[PDB]
RNA sequence: GAUGUCAUACUUAUC
Protein backbone atom coordinates (compact mmCIF):
# COMPACT_ATOMS: atom_id res chain seq x y z
CA UNK A 1 0.00 0.00 0.00
CA UNK A 2 2.98 2.27 0.67
CA UNK A 3 4.82 1.25 -2.52
CA UNK A 4 4.14 2.93 -5.87
CA UNK A 5 5.34 1.65 -9.25
CA UNK A 6 6.86 4.24 -11.60
CA UNK A 7 7.22 3.22 -15.24
CA UNK A 8 7.96 4.81 -18.58
CA UNK A 9 11.42 6.11 -17.67
CA UNK A 10 14.42 6.21 -19.98
CA UNK A 11 17.64 4.24 -19.48
CA UNK A 12 19.63 7.42 -18.75
CA UNK A 13 17.66 8.10 -15.54
CA UNK A 14 19.54 7.35 -12.32
CA UNK A 15 18.44 6.34 -8.82
CA UNK A 16 19.53 9.61 -7.11
CA UNK A 17 17.81 11.49 -9.95
CA UNK A 18 14.65 9.42 -9.41
CA UNK A 19 14.91 10.01 -5.65
CA UNK A 20 15.23 13.78 -6.18
CA UNK A 21 12.26 13.65 -8.56
CA UNK A 22 10.16 11.70 -6.05
CA UNK A 23 11.18 13.92 -3.10
CA UNK A 24 9.33 16.92 -4.60
CA UNK A 25 5.97 15.47 -3.49
CA UNK A 26 7.03 13.49 -0.42
CA UNK A 27 10.01 11.94 1.38
CA UNK A 28 10.55 8.42 0.05
CA UNK A 29 11.86 5.81 2.47
CA UNK A 30 13.28 3.47 -0.19
CA UNK A 31 13.62 3.21 -3.97
CA UNK A 32 14.26 -0.09 -5.78
CA UNK A 33 15.31 -0.01 -9.45
CA UNK A 34 15.58 -3.47 -11.08
CA UNK A 35 18.50 -3.51 -13.52
CA UNK A 36 20.31 -6.26 -15.38
CA UNK A 37 23.78 -6.93 -13.97
CA UNK A 38 25.06 -8.37 -17.27
CA UNK A 39 24.63 -5.17 -19.30
CA UNK A 40 24.40 -2.57 -16.52
CA UNK A 41 21.27 -0.84 -17.84
CA UNK A 42 17.93 -0.07 -16.23
CA UNK A 43 14.62 -1.64 -17.26
CA UNK A 44 12.60 1.59 -17.18
CA UNK A 45 10.60 0.69 -14.06
CA UNK A 46 11.04 1.25 -10.34
CA UNK A 47 9.29 0.93 -6.99
CA UNK A 48 9.22 3.80 -4.48
CA UNK A 49 8.22 2.87 -0.93
CA UNK A 50 7.27 5.82 1.27
CA UNK A 51 6.64 6.03 5.03
CA UNK A 52 2.84 5.80 4.69
CA UNK A 53 0.18 4.65 2.24
CA UNK A 54 -1.59 8.02 1.99
CA UNK A 55 1.61 9.87 1.04
CA UNK A 56 2.40 7.17 -1.53
CA UNK A 57 -1.12 7.45 -2.97
CA UNK A 58 -0.78 11.24 -3.14
CA UNK A 59 2.60 10.90 -4.87
CA UNK A 60 1.10 8.41 -7.34
CA UNK A 61 -1.91 10.65 -8.06
CA UNK A 62 0.20 13.84 -8.30
CA UNK A 63 2.77 12.42 -10.77
CA UNK A 64 0.37 11.83 -13.68
CA UNK A 65 1.79 14.69 -15.79
CA UNK A 66 5.54 14.19 -15.29
CA UNK A 67 7.82 14.13 -18.35
CA UNK A 68 11.42 12.90 -18.13
CA UNK A 69 13.69 13.05 -21.22
CA UNK A 70 10.65 13.54 -23.46
CA UNK A 71 8.93 10.42 -22.11
CA UNK A 72 5.81 10.61 -19.89
CA UNK A 73 6.25 8.79 -16.58
CA UNK A 74 3.30 6.75 -15.29
CA UNK A 75 2.64 6.12 -11.60
CA UNK A 76 0.48 3.24 -10.36
CA UNK A 77 -0.42 1.67 -7.03
CA UNK A 78 1.36 -1.52 -5.99
CA UNK B 1 26.54 -20.40 27.56
CA UNK B 2 26.52 -18.20 24.46
CA UNK B 3 23.33 -16.13 24.30
CA UNK B 4 21.46 -15.38 21.08
CA UNK B 5 21.17 -12.05 19.27
CA UNK B 6 17.71 -11.36 20.73
CA UNK B 7 18.92 -11.64 24.34
CA UNK B 8 21.95 -9.47 23.53
CA UNK B 9 19.66 -6.88 21.92
CA UNK B 10 17.22 -6.91 24.85
CA UNK B 11 19.93 -6.78 27.53
CA UNK B 12 21.89 -3.91 25.97
CA UNK B 13 20.46 -0.40 25.96
CA UNK B 14 21.53 0.12 22.31
CA UNK B 15 20.39 -2.87 20.21
CA UNK B 16 21.38 -1.21 16.92
CA UNK B 17 25.12 -1.79 17.49
CA UNK B 18 24.67 -5.53 18.14
CA UNK B 19 25.59 -7.87 15.29
CA UNK B 20 25.16 -11.58 14.60
CA UNK B 21 28.86 -12.34 15.16
CA UNK B 22 29.02 -10.64 18.58
CA UNK B 23 26.72 -13.23 20.18
CA UNK B 24 29.37 -15.99 19.92
CA UNK B 25 32.30 -13.95 21.28
CA UNK B 26 34.01 -14.23 24.68
CA UNK B 27 32.17 -11.23 26.18
CA UNK B 28 28.87 -10.15 24.58
CA UNK B 29 28.08 -7.50 27.21
CA UNK B 30 31.55 -5.94 27.05
CA UNK B 31 31.43 -5.90 23.24
CA UNK B 32 27.94 -4.35 23.32
CA UNK B 33 29.19 -1.70 25.77
CA UNK B 34 32.32 -0.95 23.71
CA UNK B 35 30.52 -0.86 20.35
CA UNK B 36 27.83 1.54 21.64
CA UNK B 37 30.26 4.03 23.18
CA UNK B 38 30.58 7.71 22.27
CA UNK B 39 34.10 8.01 20.82
CA UNK B 40 34.37 4.37 19.71
CA UNK B 41 35.26 3.37 16.15
CA UNK B 42 33.62 0.33 14.50
CA UNK B 43 35.56 -2.61 13.09
CA UNK B 44 36.35 -2.59 9.34
CA UNK B 45 34.33 -4.75 6.96
CA UNK B 46 37.48 -6.34 5.50
CA UNK B 47 37.99 -8.58 8.55
CA UNK B 48 35.33 -11.05 7.33
CA UNK B 49 36.16 -10.98 3.61
CA UNK B 50 38.43 -13.29 1.60
CA UNK B 51 40.31 -10.83 -0.64
CA UNK B 52 42.26 -8.85 2.04
CA UNK B 53 40.86 -5.55 0.62
CA UNK B 54 43.21 -5.70 -2.40
CA UNK B 55 41.51 -7.94 -5.01
CA UNK B 56 38.39 -5.86 -5.69
CA UNK B 57 39.61 -3.17 -8.09
CA UNK B 58 41.52 -5.54 -10.35
CA UNK B 59 39.96 -4.85 -13.76
CA UNK B 60 38.21 -1.59 -12.86
CA UNK B 61 39.51 1.59 -14.47
CA UNK B 62 41.42 3.98 -12.20
CA UNK B 63 42.98 7.38 -12.92
CA UNK B 64 46.79 7.62 -12.60
CA UNK B 65 46.96 10.87 -10.60
CA UNK B 66 44.69 13.75 -9.59
CA UNK B 67 46.82 16.90 -9.71
CA UNK B 68 45.65 19.86 -7.59
CA UNK B 69 45.35 23.45 -8.75
CA UNK B 70 48.46 24.69 -6.94
CA UNK B 71 50.67 22.08 -8.61
CA UNK B 72 49.09 22.63 -12.04
CA UNK B 73 49.26 26.45 -11.85
CA UNK B 74 53.08 26.41 -12.04
CA UNK B 75 53.41 24.91 -15.54
CA UNK B 76 55.56 22.00 -14.40
CA UNK B 77 53.12 19.31 -15.57
CA UNK B 78 53.07 20.50 -19.19
CA UNK B 79 56.87 20.76 -19.21
CA UNK B 80 57.14 17.25 -17.75
CA UNK B 81 54.73 15.94 -20.40
CA UNK B 82 56.76 17.66 -23.13
CA UNK B 83 59.98 16.17 -21.74
CA UNK B 84 58.37 12.72 -21.61
CA UNK B 85 57.16 13.11 -25.20
CA UNK B 86 60.62 14.24 -26.34
CA UNK B 87 62.43 11.45 -24.45
CA UNK B 88 60.14 8.71 -25.81
CA UNK B 89 61.09 9.51 -29.42
CA UNK B 90 64.86 9.24 -28.86
CA UNK B 91 66.61 6.00 -29.76
CA UNK B 92 69.45 4.25 -27.92
CA UNK B 93 72.11 6.26 -29.77
CA UNK B 94 70.42 9.55 -28.86
CA UNK B 95 70.30 8.41 -25.23
CA UNK B 96 73.95 7.31 -25.25
CA UNK B 97 75.16 10.51 -26.93
CA UNK B 98 73.39 12.73 -24.38
CA UNK B 99 75.32 11.15 -21.47
CA UNK B 100 78.71 12.57 -22.52
CA UNK B 101 77.56 16.08 -23.55
CA UNK B 102 74.21 16.81 -21.89
CA UNK B 103 72.01 19.77 -22.78
CA UNK B 104 71.24 21.96 -19.77
CA UNK B 105 68.10 24.05 -19.45
CA UNK B 106 65.34 21.48 -19.89
CA UNK B 107 62.44 23.55 -18.51
CA UNK B 108 63.72 26.57 -16.47
CA UNK B 109 60.28 28.08 -15.89
CA UNK B 110 60.97 30.05 -12.70
CA UNK B 111 62.63 29.87 -9.29
CA UNK B 112 60.22 31.61 -6.87
CA UNK B 113 56.92 30.50 -8.43
CA UNK B 114 57.03 27.11 -6.70
CA UNK B 115 57.57 28.71 -3.28
CA UNK B 116 54.67 31.10 -3.94
CA UNK B 117 52.50 28.15 -5.00
CA UNK B 118 53.43 26.09 -1.92
CA UNK B 119 53.32 28.98 0.59
CA UNK B 120 50.96 31.70 -0.69
CA UNK B 121 48.77 29.72 -3.12
CA UNK B 122 48.45 26.70 -0.80
CA UNK B 123 44.93 25.26 -0.60
CA UNK B 124 43.54 23.08 2.18
CA UNK B 125 42.34 19.65 0.98
CA UNK B 126 38.97 18.04 1.74
CA UNK B 127 39.66 16.17 4.97
CA UNK B 128 37.28 13.97 6.96
CA UNK B 129 36.49 12.98 10.54
CA UNK B 130 38.35 10.24 12.41
CA UNK B 131 35.23 8.07 12.64
CA UNK B 132 34.58 7.93 8.89
CA UNK B 133 36.63 4.90 7.84
CA UNK B 134 37.48 3.72 4.32
CA UNK B 135 36.25 0.67 2.42
CA UNK B 136 36.61 -0.90 -1.02
CA UNK B 137 33.37 0.54 -2.40
CA UNK B 138 33.72 3.82 -0.53
CA UNK B 139 35.32 5.57 -3.52
CA UNK B 140 32.38 4.64 -5.78
CA UNK B 141 29.44 5.29 -3.42
CA UNK B 142 28.84 8.99 -4.10
CA UNK B 143 25.02 8.96 -4.01
CA UNK B 144 24.91 10.03 -0.35
CA UNK B 145 18.27 15.99 -2.08
CA UNK B 146 15.80 18.45 -0.54
CA UNK B 147 12.05 19.08 -1.00
CA UNK B 148 11.22 22.25 -2.89
CA UNK B 149 14.57 22.42 -4.71
CA UNK B 150 15.73 21.00 -8.04
CA UNK B 151 19.23 20.43 -9.38
CA UNK B 152 20.54 21.50 -12.78
CA UNK B 153 20.68 17.94 -14.14
CA UNK B 154 17.10 17.18 -13.05
CA UNK B 155 15.90 20.47 -14.56
CA UNK B 156 17.73 19.68 -17.81
CA UNK B 157 16.26 16.16 -17.91
CA UNK B 158 12.71 17.22 -17.04
CA UNK B 159 12.81 20.44 -19.07
CA UNK B 160 11.96 23.00 -16.39
CA UNK B 161 13.85 26.33 -16.57
CA UNK B 162 14.24 27.78 -13.08
CA UNK B 163 13.44 31.48 -13.13
CA UNK B 164 12.22 34.25 -10.82
CA UNK B 165 8.67 34.15 -12.22
CA UNK B 166 6.33 31.44 -10.91
CA UNK B 167 4.66 30.86 -14.29
CA UNK B 168 6.81 28.01 -15.66
CA UNK B 169 9.54 27.59 -13.00
CA UNK B 170 7.30 25.33 -10.84
CA UNK B 171 6.65 21.95 -12.49
CA UNK B 172 3.26 21.39 -14.18
CA UNK B 173 2.40 18.65 -11.65
CA UNK B 174 2.08 21.32 -8.93
CA UNK B 175 -1.29 22.31 -10.42
CA UNK B 176 -2.37 18.89 -9.15
CA UNK B 177 -1.20 20.22 -5.77
CA UNK B 178 -3.73 22.98 -6.43
CA UNK B 179 -6.31 20.26 -7.11
CA UNK B 180 -5.85 17.92 -4.13
CA UNK B 181 -4.09 20.23 -1.67
CA UNK B 182 -0.81 20.19 0.26
CA UNK B 183 1.04 16.89 0.73
CA UNK B 184 0.35 15.22 4.09
CA UNK B 185 3.96 14.04 4.47
CA UNK B 186 5.22 17.64 4.75
CA UNK B 187 2.82 20.00 6.55
CA UNK B 188 5.44 22.77 6.82
CA UNK B 189 6.17 22.73 3.07
CA UNK B 190 5.29 26.00 1.33
CA UNK B 191 4.83 26.18 -2.44
CA UNK B 192 4.51 29.45 -4.41
CA UNK B 193 1.10 30.18 -5.89
CA UNK B 194 -0.88 28.30 -3.22
CA UNK B 195 0.41 29.31 0.23
CA UNK B 196 3.44 31.49 -0.62
CA UNK B 197 3.90 34.76 -2.54
CA UNK B 198 5.17 34.37 -6.10
CA UNK B 199 7.75 37.24 -6.30
CA UNK B 200 8.92 36.64 -2.71
CA UNK B 201 9.55 32.87 -2.70
CA UNK B 202 11.56 32.54 -5.91
CA UNK B 203 13.12 29.22 -4.83
CA UNK B 204 9.94 27.24 -5.76
CA UNK B 205 9.71 25.82 -2.24
CA UNK B 206 10.48 26.57 1.40
CA UNK B 207 10.52 24.32 4.48
CA UNK B 208 9.17 26.57 7.23
CA UNK C 1 43.51 -8.50 -31.25
CA UNK C 2 42.55 -9.51 -27.71
CA UNK C 3 39.59 -7.48 -26.35
CA UNK C 4 40.22 -8.61 -22.75
CA UNK C 5 43.89 -7.73 -22.15
CA UNK C 6 44.26 -4.11 -21.02
CA UNK C 7 46.87 -1.91 -19.35
CA UNK C 8 46.38 -0.79 -15.76
CA UNK C 9 47.66 2.37 -14.04
CA UNK C 10 50.76 0.58 -12.68
CA UNK C 11 52.46 -0.60 -15.88
CA UNK C 12 51.03 -4.13 -15.84
CA UNK C 13 48.57 -6.26 -17.81
CA UNK C 14 45.03 -7.13 -16.71
CA UNK C 15 42.70 -9.77 -18.18
CA UNK C 16 39.07 -8.84 -17.48
CA UNK C 17 37.70 -12.10 -18.90
CA UNK C 18 39.29 -14.22 -16.15
CA UNK C 19 40.25 -11.20 -13.95
CA UNK C 20 43.96 -12.00 -13.83
CA UNK C 21 47.07 -9.86 -13.44
CA UNK C 22 50.47 -10.07 -15.14
CA UNK C 23 53.59 -8.07 -14.29
CA UNK C 24 55.80 -8.54 -17.36
CA UNK C 25 54.83 -8.72 -21.02
CA UNK C 26 55.75 -12.41 -21.27
CA UNK C 27 53.08 -13.43 -18.76
CA UNK C 28 50.19 -11.76 -20.60
CA UNK C 29 50.75 -13.70 -23.84
CA UNK C 30 51.19 -16.97 -21.91
CA UNK C 31 47.95 -16.50 -19.93
CA UNK C 32 45.70 -17.00 -22.97
CA UNK C 33 46.70 -20.68 -23.23
CA UNK C 34 45.28 -22.61 -20.30
CA UNK C 35 42.22 -24.14 -18.70
CA UNK C 36 40.89 -21.01 -16.97
CA UNK C 37 41.17 -18.83 -20.09
CA UNK C 38 39.45 -21.51 -22.19
CA UNK C 39 36.69 -21.84 -19.57
CA UNK C 40 36.21 -18.06 -19.53
CA UNK C 41 36.08 -18.02 -23.34
CA UNK C 42 33.56 -20.87 -23.42
CA UNK C 43 31.36 -19.42 -20.66
CA UNK C 44 31.20 -16.00 -22.34
CA UNK C 45 3.92 17.00 -43.54
CA UNK C 46 3.21 16.08 -47.16
CA UNK C 47 -0.58 15.94 -46.76
CA UNK C 48 -0.71 19.21 -44.80
CA UNK C 49 1.13 21.28 -47.41
CA UNK C 50 -0.86 19.88 -50.35
CA UNK C 51 -4.24 20.62 -48.71
CA UNK C 52 -6.09 23.39 -50.54
CA UNK C 53 -7.62 26.15 -48.41
CA UNK C 54 -10.25 28.29 -50.12
CA UNK C 55 -12.42 28.82 -47.01
CA UNK C 56 -15.93 28.41 -48.50
CA UNK C 57 -19.25 29.16 -46.83
CA UNK C 58 -20.43 26.41 -44.50
CA UNK C 59 -24.07 25.56 -43.74
CA UNK C 60 -24.35 24.28 -40.15
CA UNK C 61 -27.66 23.95 -38.29
CA UNK C 62 -27.98 23.13 -34.59
CA UNK C 63 -30.98 21.62 -32.82
CA UNK C 64 -31.55 21.00 -29.11
CA UNK C 65 -32.38 17.30 -28.83
CA UNK C 66 -33.29 15.10 -25.87
CA UNK C 67 -32.86 11.37 -25.29
CA UNK C 68 -27.24 17.23 -32.78
CA UNK C 69 -25.72 19.42 -35.50
CA UNK C 70 -26.16 18.97 -39.25
CA UNK C 71 -23.60 20.34 -41.72
CA UNK C 72 -24.43 20.50 -45.44
CA UNK C 73 -21.22 20.16 -47.44
CA UNK C 74 -20.59 19.99 -51.22
CA UNK C 75 -19.18 16.98 -53.06
CA UNK C 76 -15.53 16.42 -52.11
CA UNK C 77 -14.98 13.50 -54.59
CA UNK C 78 -12.69 11.75 -52.11
CA UNK C 79 -12.81 9.19 -49.31
CA UNK C 80 -11.45 11.60 -46.69
CA UNK C 81 -14.17 12.16 -44.09
CA UNK C 82 -14.39 15.46 -42.18
CA UNK C 83 -13.14 15.06 -38.62
CA UNK C 84 -14.62 16.72 -35.53
CA UNK C 85 -12.55 17.55 -32.46
CA UNK C 86 -13.09 19.49 -29.23
CA UNK C 87 -10.39 22.01 -28.28
CA UNK C 88 -9.89 24.88 -25.84
CA UNK C 89 -10.01 28.63 -26.42
CA UNK C 90 -6.53 29.24 -24.98
CA UNK C 91 -4.84 28.87 -28.40
CA UNK C 92 -5.87 31.50 -30.95
CA UNK C 93 -4.48 33.84 -33.60
CA UNK C 94 -5.04 36.99 -31.52
CA UNK C 95 -5.40 35.36 -28.03
CA UNK C 96 -8.42 37.39 -26.81
CA UNK C 97 -9.00 37.73 -23.05
CA UNK C 98 -11.62 35.91 -20.96
CA UNK C 99 -11.34 32.74 -23.06
CA UNK C 100 -12.10 29.78 -20.78
CA UNK C 101 -14.61 27.75 -22.82
CA UNK C 102 -14.41 24.78 -25.19
CA UNK C 103 -15.21 24.62 -28.89
CA UNK C 104 -16.03 21.64 -31.12
CA UNK C 105 -14.68 22.18 -34.64
CA UNK C 106 -15.31 20.07 -37.74
CA UNK C 107 -12.67 20.24 -40.47
CA UNK C 108 -12.51 18.85 -44.00
CA UNK C 109 -9.91 18.88 -46.76
CA UNK C 110 -11.65 20.95 -49.52
CA UNK C 111 -13.62 23.11 -47.05
CA UNK C 112 -12.93 25.18 -43.96
CA UNK C 113 -13.47 24.21 -40.34
CA UNK C 114 -16.76 25.17 -38.67
CA UNK C 115 -16.49 25.65 -34.91
CA UNK C 116 -19.24 25.84 -32.28
CA UNK C 117 -18.59 26.88 -28.69
CA UNK C 118 -20.09 24.82 -25.87
CA UNK C 119 -20.67 26.63 -22.54
CA UNK C 120 -21.43 23.36 -20.72
CA UNK C 121 -18.71 21.06 -19.39
CA UNK C 122 -19.92 17.69 -20.71
CA UNK C 123 -23.32 17.24 -22.37
CA UNK C 124 -22.31 15.11 -25.36
CA UNK C 125 -19.36 13.22 -26.86
CA UNK C 126 -17.02 14.67 -29.49
CA UNK C 127 -15.87 11.25 -30.74
CA UNK C 128 -15.85 10.59 -34.47
CA UNK C 129 -16.71 6.89 -34.39
CA UNK C 130 -19.24 6.98 -31.52
CA UNK C 131 -22.04 9.45 -32.34
CA UNK C 132 -21.11 10.94 -35.71
CA UNK C 133 -22.03 10.11 -39.30
CA UNK C 134 -21.32 11.37 -42.82
CA UNK C 135 -23.76 10.44 -45.60
CA UNK C 136 -21.87 10.58 -48.90
CA UNK C 137 -24.98 10.01 -51.03
CA UNK C 138 -26.41 13.33 -49.80
CA UNK C 139 -23.02 14.69 -48.56
CA UNK C 140 -24.32 15.66 -45.11
CA UNK C 141 -22.50 15.39 -41.77
CA UNK C 142 -24.34 14.72 -38.51
CA UNK C 143 -22.86 15.08 -35.03
CA UNK C 144 -24.76 13.89 -31.96
CA UNK D 1 30.80 -25.43 -9.20
CA UNK D 2 31.08 -27.02 -5.75
CA UNK D 3 34.29 -25.25 -4.70
CA UNK D 4 32.82 -21.77 -5.26
CA UNK D 5 29.74 -22.82 -3.28
CA UNK D 6 31.85 -24.29 -0.46
CA UNK D 7 34.29 -21.37 -0.17
CA UNK D 8 31.62 -18.63 -0.19
CA UNK D 9 29.46 -20.36 2.43
CA UNK D 10 26.67 -21.33 0.03
CA UNK D 11 24.59 -24.56 -0.11
CA UNK D 12 23.69 -24.25 3.59
CA UNK D 13 20.02 -24.40 4.55
CA UNK D 14 18.83 -21.58 6.82
CA UNK D 15 15.28 -20.99 8.06
CA UNK D 16 13.84 -17.48 8.42
CA UNK D 17 10.72 -17.48 10.60
CA UNK D 18 10.01 -13.78 9.96
CA UNK D 19 9.16 -14.01 6.24
CA UNK D 20 6.89 -17.04 6.52
CA UNK D 21 9.72 -19.49 7.43
CA UNK D 22 11.51 -19.02 4.12
CA UNK D 23 14.68 -20.84 3.07
CA UNK D 24 18.07 -19.20 2.50
CA UNK D 25 21.18 -20.76 0.96
CA UNK D 26 23.76 -18.45 2.53
CA UNK D 27 24.53 -16.31 5.58
CA UNK D 28 25.61 -13.32 3.47
CA UNK D 29 22.58 -13.82 1.21
CA UNK D 30 20.29 -13.81 4.26
CA UNK D 31 22.05 -10.70 5.60
CA UNK D 32 21.53 -8.99 2.23
CA UNK D 33 17.88 -10.07 2.06
CA UNK D 34 17.26 -8.92 5.65
CA UNK D 35 17.62 -5.26 4.61
CA UNK D 36 15.45 -5.68 1.52
CA UNK D 37 11.87 -5.13 0.39
CA UNK D 38 10.64 -8.69 1.06
CA UNK D 39 11.70 -8.70 4.72
CA UNK D 40 10.26 -5.19 5.14
CA UNK D 41 6.94 -6.32 3.64
CA UNK D 42 6.98 -9.35 5.94
CA UNK D 43 7.70 -7.21 9.00
CA UNK D 44 5.09 -4.58 8.09
CA UNK D 45 2.29 -7.15 8.53
CA UNK D 46 3.17 -7.57 12.22
CA UNK D 47 3.40 -3.82 12.84
CA UNK D 48 7.17 -3.53 13.41
CA UNK D 49 8.91 -0.65 11.58
CA UNK D 50 11.97 -1.20 9.41
CA UNK D 51 14.87 -0.13 11.63
CA UNK D 52 18.43 -1.21 12.45
CA UNK D 53 17.58 -2.93 15.75
CA UNK D 54 15.53 -5.67 14.03
CA UNK D 55 18.22 -6.56 11.48
CA UNK D 56 19.29 -9.84 13.11
CA UNK D 57 15.74 -10.65 14.30
CA UNK D 58 14.44 -13.99 13.01
CA UNK D 59 11.59 -15.15 15.26
CA UNK D 60 8.30 -13.27 15.41
CA UNK D 61 8.10 -13.41 19.22
CA UNK D 62 11.60 -11.97 19.70
CA UNK D 63 10.85 -9.21 17.18
CA UNK D 64 7.57 -8.46 18.98
CA UNK D 65 9.41 -8.31 22.31
CA UNK D 66 12.04 -5.99 20.81
CA UNK D 67 9.28 -3.77 19.39
CA UNK D 68 7.44 -3.68 22.72
CA UNK D 69 10.64 -3.00 24.68
CA UNK D 70 11.48 0.08 22.58
C1' G E 1 38.82 -19.42 -1.59
C1' A E 2 42.82 -23.58 0.30
C1' U E 3 46.74 -27.18 -1.05
C1' G E 4 51.02 -28.93 -3.41
C1' U E 5 56.32 -27.83 -8.21
C1' C E 6 58.18 -23.74 -11.79
C1' A E 7 58.54 -18.46 -13.44
C1' U E 8 57.93 -13.03 -13.17
C1' A E 9 58.02 -8.73 -10.04
C1' C E 10 58.72 -5.70 -5.14
C1' U E 11 60.18 -3.90 -0.17
C1' U E 12 63.39 -3.07 4.64
C1' A E 13 69.75 3.09 2.87
C1' U E 14 70.79 -5.67 3.96
C1' C E 15 76.40 -7.42 2.31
Amino acid sequence: DATVYVGGLDEKVSEPLLWELFLQAGPVVNTHMPKDRVTGQHQGYGFVEFLSEEDADYAIKIMNMIKLYGKPIRVNKA
Amino acid sequence: NRFTVAELKQLVARPDVVEMHDVTAQDPKLLVHLKATRNSVPVPRHWCFKRKYLQGKRGIEKPPFELPDFIKRTGIQEMREALQEKEEQKTMKSKMREKVRPKMGKIDIDYQKLHDAFFKWQTKPKLTIHGDLYYEGKEFETRLKKPGDLSDELRISLGMPVGPNAHKVPPPWLIAMQRYGPPPSYPNLKIPGLNSPIPESCSFGYHA
Amino acid sequence: KDPYFMKNHLGSYECKLCLTLHNNEGSYLAHTQGKKHQTNLARRVEVKKFVKIGRPGYKVTKQRDSELFQIDYPEIAEGIMPRHRFMSAYEQRIEPPDRRWQYLLMAAEPYETIAFKVPSREIDKAEGKFWTHWNRETKQFFLQ
Amino acid sequence: PYWLYKLHGLNINYNCEICGNYTYRGPKAFQRHFAEWRHAHGMRCLGIPNTAHFANVTQIEDAVSLWAKL
